[PDB]
RNA sequence: CGUGAGGGAAAGGUGAAAAGAACCCCGGGAGGGGAGUGAAAUAGAGCCUGAAACCGUGGGCUUACAAGCAGUCACGGCCCC
RNA sequence: GAAUGCCGGCAUGAGUAACGAUAAAGAGGGUGAGAAUCCCUCUCGCCGUAAGCCCAAGGGUUCCUACGCAAUGGUCGUCAG
RNA sequence: CGAUGUCGGCUCGUCGCAUCCUGGGGCUGAAGAAGGUCCCAAGGGUUGGGCUGUUCGCCCAUUAAAGCGGCACGCGAGCUGGGUUCAGAACGUCGUGAGACAGUUCGGUCUCUAUCCGCCACGGGCGCAGGAGGCUUGAGGGGGGCUCUUCCUAGUACGAGAGGACCGGAAGGGACGCACCUCUGGUUUCCCAGCUGUCCCUCCAGGGGCAUAAGCUGGGUAGCCAUGUGCGGAAGGGAUAACCGCUGAAAGCAUCUAAGCGGGAAGCCCGCCCCAAGAUGAGGCCUCCCACGGCAGCCGGUAAGGACCCGGGAAGACCACCCGGUGGAUGGGCCGGGGGUGUAAGCGCCGCGAGGCGUUGAGCCGACCGGUCCCAAUCGUCCGAGGUCU
């Protein structure tokens, strides 16, 4: 039973799954758009959206919280100066997932794009 | 529908607001209504509250004391109609929500670990200076 | 919540100090004894020259338990030890005084003398 | 017989005569009568109750004609109560009064594929003393050459729950008609949000 | 365990009967409203990169 | 294969003649389709003949209330000559 | 037609068990007919009395570079002992 | 004997009845209470320990009772391996010896993959003469079925006393079963905090990795749970068993019986709960579609509807089931509430300092109860009646 349990496992233990989310965030925040598997894409939304929201608050505390997951000061600086202000009036929904047509050849994995919204 | 609001609505007839706010580490005297034959009296249970277990109307709290060489703990529904009143006997300051660790401490070690909460003692003195 | 092998303190002055439940006297096959229930027990430790001695097979009533006791008012009570008072086949105490608090459930179960001999009834 | 359809909302407890009383709260009515079963027409007696209004843009045409013949707005759920002919065109919580006893039928929570220890309270095997990969296993399932088969109804692992269960003789603790609310003392099958049926008890 | 083993060779009939549920079902494909190419529903078109009526992707 | 003494296989055939398929077409190639050679190309080199088990595509009859060493005797239905 | 016969071929089990340490992955860029698997960058993890370095046995070109992917590689392969 | 694994235990049952208990009876050397003995009765129940490999048995403490047997001394492709039952070793004993002993003693490899039948679950197909969406009847199955104490009647009947009822009535239990999570108590792999060592970011401060597949520790929501909570065994009706009768001949009397009628068990049928029309004997009711083109047949487009695809779900291995798909609150985000943790960072102030106080129940913050179209269920496709005959 899994009744009302939230959050995928992605066949990873605690620290690997957390490092997976942190690494995908750095990649998405760096390039604006990435391609992953659909399951990874869907779980990445909530993770990044939270970091973007804290960037919108903008205070020192928020920056130190975000840094726990992103670590790269120049990247948090990009998040606060460039990324977050284009979401000033947007309340949630800072990322989007769109499914791709062709599967990955070596294992059939369905793929999806994740990107930051305009 | 809002199932949570309906539950809160069923509980509304039974919520009370006359009782004083307290924290784990405070010393409390619970005046509790008790049957014994062929009458019902009020018995006071006084001790350190070591746990407030919150769930709205279903919040409960646990009070520990030593009676005649034996430790005793009582769990009380915070909205029980059988509670006449609760008196704050002392404000203690703890560093954590659950004080189970005092079940293993000598009385001296407890007095050291749960020192008087000056900030909230003054708060009780300032208030209660009512008009 | 007492069963065979469980050790209990002796909350009286019979001379016994530790008893070991060997039976819950509650029917054909009760699994546990709580406050107010009677047990058969072996005396595992006694002070010199008491009414009961080590090796005696005695009856006792459980007067307080470490497993918290639930009550119809929604409250509960829990003691630091598992304690019993040694009784005769008439449910009367074999000592002349009982030590520590005792559960109020005892009164309702017909152990009136033990309830009165106690210093506190919770 | 008298019954009503409902939704299980959640559990709490009330205080009554200085006793804590565990209750399950049910949002029961109101239930329009959508069809009556008669001995002349259908060979038996029962009332088809309706419950919870529905978006008509979701109700297909044969269902719409069934409501229209009853003069009833589109409802999410149709269920029959056997041997019940209510006088009005709408059944509400007021058919029950405090102190009455009821039977409640729900769809129990679903364990999915359940082992023999969860499903049937089998004892399993030792966890040490050489026990070898059989800690939760059923043990023997039979005999030998006679009868050389396994009984029908043998207790084995498999799907468990998400089935109709009726708990009987539950005390109605309160009725709150303003909110179509029924308070039943005790536990009722299924999850919060689940459809339940509340009937007058068959225990005398 | 004691190494269970098939008792009899499976007949051609029983082998192929077991396989009566093995046929593939064809892929679900809709026309892309922009370039008319056949493509899975709810995917960005792989022929023109449109989805929800706008260009999402270089192809 | 065995440290070693020693053990110890499988594996033949295009066609009369290479005339062994230029060139074009799909394909990354493999493979094929045309062209062409030949009396013959299911003699095209994974090559004489090419059985059987075994696998497949097409067609005729038949089969989802039925008890079977699978056949045999009878009758009836359908298909074919 | 049988010798748990001999040699060979091909079935069944079956799209089943398994794919060889639970140190662990993610993304971007490139190459290419083809990329989870090759190259490059960033992030993550693991060893560090070793899972790093040198030497002797044994092995015998496996070394370096170019070209290549039928087979070998437990998948893939543009990579490679 | 080209192998039918062999004791005991554990697990899982099921059956017989020569019945251990519970229910119903006759006789009694049955006053009562308690027994004895036989009859009916297999529905349910039949405890936990000490010893020994033990079966059995004895013992301890209980119990309504601690029943006896069958199922390859039920069950090793289910487990165990103490015993027995190879190779080692020793004792007693026997034998000159090698060695020998249902004598003893210590040790001693128990095999990942289920094809068919069978069993537990779950689908796919076709059928149920038109095709569909609902709601149902219940043939037939299954589940369950236990029992104790105290009290009232009444210290009455009975008995010299001790003791002590029937019948009827009330309360409280034990074990078992089903469901549940309000309470009590667990878990809660990252929800919060504290801590050590090391390496790193960025020097301070603040943080991150690793120390487990949580480094350790104190806590802990939802869920899943028992130790926790609710509820069940019935009642009631019908027919019976042993047994007891009414009326009553054969047989002037007598006889429960030959005609006929009554009473009478935890047992039998029904009643309760669950499955159930593949019940091919394929049931019933409500509602929806329609007689479309071309040659009990076919071909294609439609109809009511349905499937696909997608967002999901206390539903779930896949499948299925259920909800939703912009005419939308389905998941994700964001907002509020709950809940947990327990006073963040930064700054000010006190201290030489570790620290302390204030800002501050602060900061962080999974799942729970809701709100909100910010993100995503875009756009679509394919099936699908024309109703045989008497
Ligand atoms: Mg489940
Ligand atoms: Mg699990
Ligand atoms: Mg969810
Ligand atoms: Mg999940
Ligand atoms: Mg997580
Ligand atoms: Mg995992
Ligand atoms: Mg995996
Ligand atoms: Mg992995
Ligand atoms: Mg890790
Ligand atoms: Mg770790
Ligand atoms: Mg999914
Ligand atoms: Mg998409
Ligand atoms: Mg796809
Ligand atoms: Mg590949
Ligand atoms: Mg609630
Ligand atoms: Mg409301
Ligand atoms: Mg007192
Ligand atoms: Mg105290
Ligand atoms: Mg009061
Ligand atoms: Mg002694
Ligand atoms: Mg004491
Ligand atoms: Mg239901
Ligand atoms: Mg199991
Ligand atoms: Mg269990
Ligand atoms: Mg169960
Ligand atoms: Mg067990
Ligand atoms: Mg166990
Ligand atoms: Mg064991
Ligand atoms: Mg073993
Ligand atoms: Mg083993
Ligand atoms: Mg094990
Ligand atoms: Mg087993
Ligand atoms: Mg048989
Ligand atoms: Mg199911
Ligand atoms: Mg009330
Ligand atoms: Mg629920
Ligand atoms: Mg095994
Ligand atoms: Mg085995
Ligand atoms: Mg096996
Ligand atoms: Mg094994
Ligand atoms: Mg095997
Ligand atoms: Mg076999
Ligand atoms: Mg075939
Ligand atoms: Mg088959
Ligand atoms: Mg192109
Ligand atoms: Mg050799
Ligand atoms: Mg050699
Ligand atoms: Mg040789
Ligand atoms: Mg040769
Ligand atoms: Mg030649
Ligand atoms: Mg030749
Ligand atoms: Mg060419
Ligand atoms: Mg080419
Ligand atoms: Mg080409
Ligand atoms: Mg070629
Ligand atoms: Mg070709
Ligand atoms: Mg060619
Ligand atoms: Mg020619
Ligand atoms: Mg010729
Ligand atoms: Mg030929
Ligand atoms: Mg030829
Ligand atoms: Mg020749
Ligand atoms: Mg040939
Ligand atoms: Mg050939
Ligand atoms: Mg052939
Ligand atoms: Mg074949
Ligand atoms: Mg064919
Ligand atoms: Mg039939
Ligand atoms: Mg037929
Ligand atoms: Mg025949
Ligand atoms: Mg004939
Ligand atoms: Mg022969
Ligand atoms: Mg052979
Ligand atoms: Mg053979
Ligand atoms: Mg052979
Ligand atoms: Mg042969
Ligand atoms: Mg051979
Ligand atoms: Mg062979
Ligand atoms: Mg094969
Ligand atoms: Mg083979
Ligand atoms: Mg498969
Ligand atoms: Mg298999
Ligand atoms: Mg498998
Ligand atoms: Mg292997
Ligand atoms: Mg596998
Ligand atoms: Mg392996
Ligand atoms: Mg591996
Ligand atoms: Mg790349
Ligand atoms: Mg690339
Ligand atoms: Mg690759
Ligand atoms: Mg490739
Ligand atoms: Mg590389
Ligand atoms: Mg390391
Ligand atoms: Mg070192
Ligand atoms: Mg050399
Ligand atoms: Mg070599
Ligand atoms: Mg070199
Ligand atoms: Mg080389
Ligand atoms: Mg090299
Ligand atoms: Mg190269
Ligand atoms: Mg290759
Ligand atoms: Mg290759
Ligand atoms: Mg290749
Ligand atoms: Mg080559
Ligand atoms: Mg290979
Ligand atoms: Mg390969
Ligand atoms: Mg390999
Ligand atoms: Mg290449
Ligand atoms: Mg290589
Ligand atoms: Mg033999
Ligand atoms: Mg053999
Ligand atoms: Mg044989
Ligand atoms: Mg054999
Ligand atoms: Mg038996
Ligand atoms: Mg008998
Ligand atoms: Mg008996
Ligand atoms: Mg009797
Ligand atoms: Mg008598
Ligand atoms: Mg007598
Ligand atoms: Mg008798
Ligand atoms: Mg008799
Ligand atoms: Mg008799
Ligand atoms: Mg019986
Ligand atoms: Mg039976
Ligand atoms: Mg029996
Ligand atoms: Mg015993
Ligand atoms: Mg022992
Ligand atoms: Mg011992
Ligand atoms: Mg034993
Ligand atoms: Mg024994
Ligand atoms: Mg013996
Ligand atoms: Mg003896
Ligand atoms: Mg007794
Ligand atoms: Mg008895
Ligand atoms: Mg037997
Ligand atoms: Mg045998
Ligand atoms: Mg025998
Ligand atoms: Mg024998
Ligand atoms: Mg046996
Ligand atoms: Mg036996
Ligand atoms: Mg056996
Ligand atoms: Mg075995
Ligand atoms: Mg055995
Ligand atoms: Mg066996
Ligand atoms: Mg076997
Ligand atoms: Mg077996
Ligand atoms: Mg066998
Ligand atoms: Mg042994
Ligand atoms: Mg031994
Ligand atoms: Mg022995
Ligand atoms: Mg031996
Ligand atoms: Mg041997
Ligand atoms: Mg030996
Ligand atoms: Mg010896
Ligand atoms: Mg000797
Ligand atoms: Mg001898
Ligand atoms: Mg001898
Ligand atoms: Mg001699
Ligand atoms: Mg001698
Ligand atoms: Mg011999
Ligand atoms: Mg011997
Ligand atoms: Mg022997
Ligand atoms: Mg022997
Ligand atoms: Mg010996
Ligand atoms: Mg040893
Ligand atoms: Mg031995
Ligand atoms: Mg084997
Ligand atoms: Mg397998
Ligand atoms: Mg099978
Ligand atoms: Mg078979
Ligand atoms: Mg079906
Ligand atoms: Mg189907
Ligand atoms: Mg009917
Ligand atoms: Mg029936
Ligand atoms: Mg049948
Ligand atoms: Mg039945
Ligand atoms: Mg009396
Ligand atoms: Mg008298
Ligand atoms: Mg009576
Ligand atoms: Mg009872
Ligand atoms: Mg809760
Ligand atoms: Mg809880
Ligand atoms: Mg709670
Ligand atoms: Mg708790
Ligand atoms: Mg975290
Ligand atoms: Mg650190
Ligand atoms: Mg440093
Ligand atoms: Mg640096
Ligand atoms: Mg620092
Ligand atoms: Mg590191
Ligand atoms: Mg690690
Ligand atoms: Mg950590
Ligand atoms: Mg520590
Ligand atoms: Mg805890
Ligand atoms: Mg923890
Ligand atoms: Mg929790
Ligand atoms: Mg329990
Ligand atoms: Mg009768
Ligand atoms: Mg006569
Ligand atoms: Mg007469
Ligand atoms: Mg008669
Ligand atoms: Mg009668
Ligand atoms: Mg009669
Ligand atoms: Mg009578
Ligand atoms: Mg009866
Ligand atoms: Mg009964
Ligand atoms: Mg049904
Ligand atoms: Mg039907
Ligand atoms: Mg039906
Ligand atoms: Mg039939
Ligand atoms: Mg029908
Ligand atoms: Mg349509
Ligand atoms: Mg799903
Ligand atoms: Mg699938
Ligand atoms: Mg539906
Ligand atoms: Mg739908
Ligand atoms: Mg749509
Ligand atoms: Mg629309
Ligand atoms: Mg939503
Ligand atoms: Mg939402
Ligand atoms: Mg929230
Ligand atoms: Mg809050
Ligand atoms: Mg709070
Ligand atoms: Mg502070
Ligand atoms: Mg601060
Ligand atoms: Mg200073
Ligand atoms: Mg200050
Ligand atoms: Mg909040
Ligand atoms: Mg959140
Ligand atoms: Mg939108
Ligand atoms: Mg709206
Ligand atoms: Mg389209
Ligand atoms: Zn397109």
């Amino acid at each position: 039973m899994r009744h009302l349990k939230s959050g995928r496992k992605l066949n990873r233990h605690s620290s690997h799954r957390l490092a997976l989310y942190r690494n995908q965030a750095k990649s998405l925040l760096t390039h604006g758009r990435i391609t992953t598997t659909v399951p990874k894409a869907k779980e990445l939304r909530g993770f990044v959206d939270h970091l973007i929201h804290l960037a919108k608050r903008g205070d020192l505390h928020a920056r130190r919280l975000v840094l726990r997951d992103l670590q790269d000061v120049k990247l948090v600086r990009k998040l606060f100066d460039e990324i977050a202000p284009r979401y000033r009036d947007r309340q949630g929904g800072y990322t989007r997932v769109l499914k791709l047509a062709e599967r990955r050849r070596g294992d059939g994995a369905p793929l999806a794009l994740v990107e930051l919204v305009e | 529908m809002n199932r949570g609001a309906l539950i809160k609505l069923v509980e509304s007839r039974y919520v009370r607001t006359d009782l004083p706010e307290f924290r784990p580490g405070d010393t409390v005297r619970v005046s509790y209504k008790v049957k014994e034959g062929n009458r019902t009296r009020i018995q006071d249970f006084e001790g350190i509250v070591i746990r407030i277990r919150r769930n709205g109307f279903n919040t409960t709290f646990t009070v520990r004391k030593v009676s005649y060489g034996v430790g005793v703990e009582r769990i009380f529904p915070l909205h029980s109609p059988l509670i006449q009143k609760i008196d704050i006997v002392q404000r203690g300051r703890a560093r954590r929500a659950k004080l189970y660790f005092i079940r293993n401490l000598s009385d001296r070690e407890i007095r050291r670990k749960l020192r008087a909460d000056r900030k909230r003692i003054d708060q009780d003195r300032a208030a209660e200076r009512a008009a | 919540m007492i069963q065979p092998q469980t050790y209990l303190e002796v909350a009286d002055n019979t001379g016994a100090r530790k008893i070991m439940c060997i039976r819950v006297l509650k029917g054909s096959n009760a699994k546990y004894a709580t406050v107010g229930d009677v047990i058969v027990a072996s005396v595992k430790e006694a002070i010199p020259r008491g009414a009961v001695k080590e090796g005696d097979v005695v009856k006792a009533v459980v007067v307080r338990t470490k497993k918290e006791i639930k009550r119809p008012d929604g409250s509960a009570i829990r003691f630091d030890d598992n304690a019993a008072v040694i009784i005769n086949n008439q449910l009367e105490p074999r000592g002349t005084r009982v030590f520590g608090p005792v559960a109020r459930e005892l009164r309702e179960k017909g152990f009136m003398k033990i309830v009165s001999l106690a210093p506190e009834v919770l | 017989m008298k019954g009503i359809l409902g939704v299980k909302v959640g559990m709490t407890r009330i205080f009554r005569d200085d006793r804590a009383v565990p209750v399950t709260v049910i949002l029961a009515g109101p239930c329009p009568v959508v069809q009556r079963r008669t001995p002349e027409k259908d060979g038996y007696t029962a009332v088809q109750l309706g419950f919870l209004p529905q978006n008509p843009k979701r109700v297909n045409r044969p269902l719409k004609g069934h409501f229209a013949k009853a003069g009833v707005e589109p409802v999410r759920i149709l269920r029959e109560i056997r041997d019940f002919n209510p006088e009005g065109d709408t059944v509400t919580v007021e058919i029950f009064k405090p102190g009455e006893r009821v039977d409640v039928t729900g769809t129990s929570k679903g364990r999915g594929f359940a082992g023999v220890m969860k499903r049937w309270n089998f004892a399993g095997g030792p966890d040490s003393h050489g026990a070898h990969k059989i800690h939760r296993h059923p043990g023997s399932i039979g005999n030998r050459k006679t009868p050389g088969r396994v009984y029908k109804g043998k207790k084995m692992a498999g799907h468990y729950g998400a089935e109709r269960v009726t708990v009987m003789n539950l005390e109605v603790v309160d009725v709150i008609p303003e909110e179509n609310l029924l308070l039943v003392k005790g536990a009722v099958p299924g999850p919060n949000g689940g459809l339940v049926i509340v009937r007058e008890t068959k225990k005398a | 365990a004691k190494h269970p083993v098939p008792k009899k060779k499976t007949s051609k009939a029983r082998r192929d009967a077991r396989r009566s549920h093995h046929a593939l079902t064809p892929p679900t494909l809709v026309p892309c409203p922009e370039c008319k190419a056949m493509k899975p529903p709810h995917t960005v078109c792989p022929e023109c990169g449109y989805y929800a009526g706008r260009k999402v992707l270089e192809v």
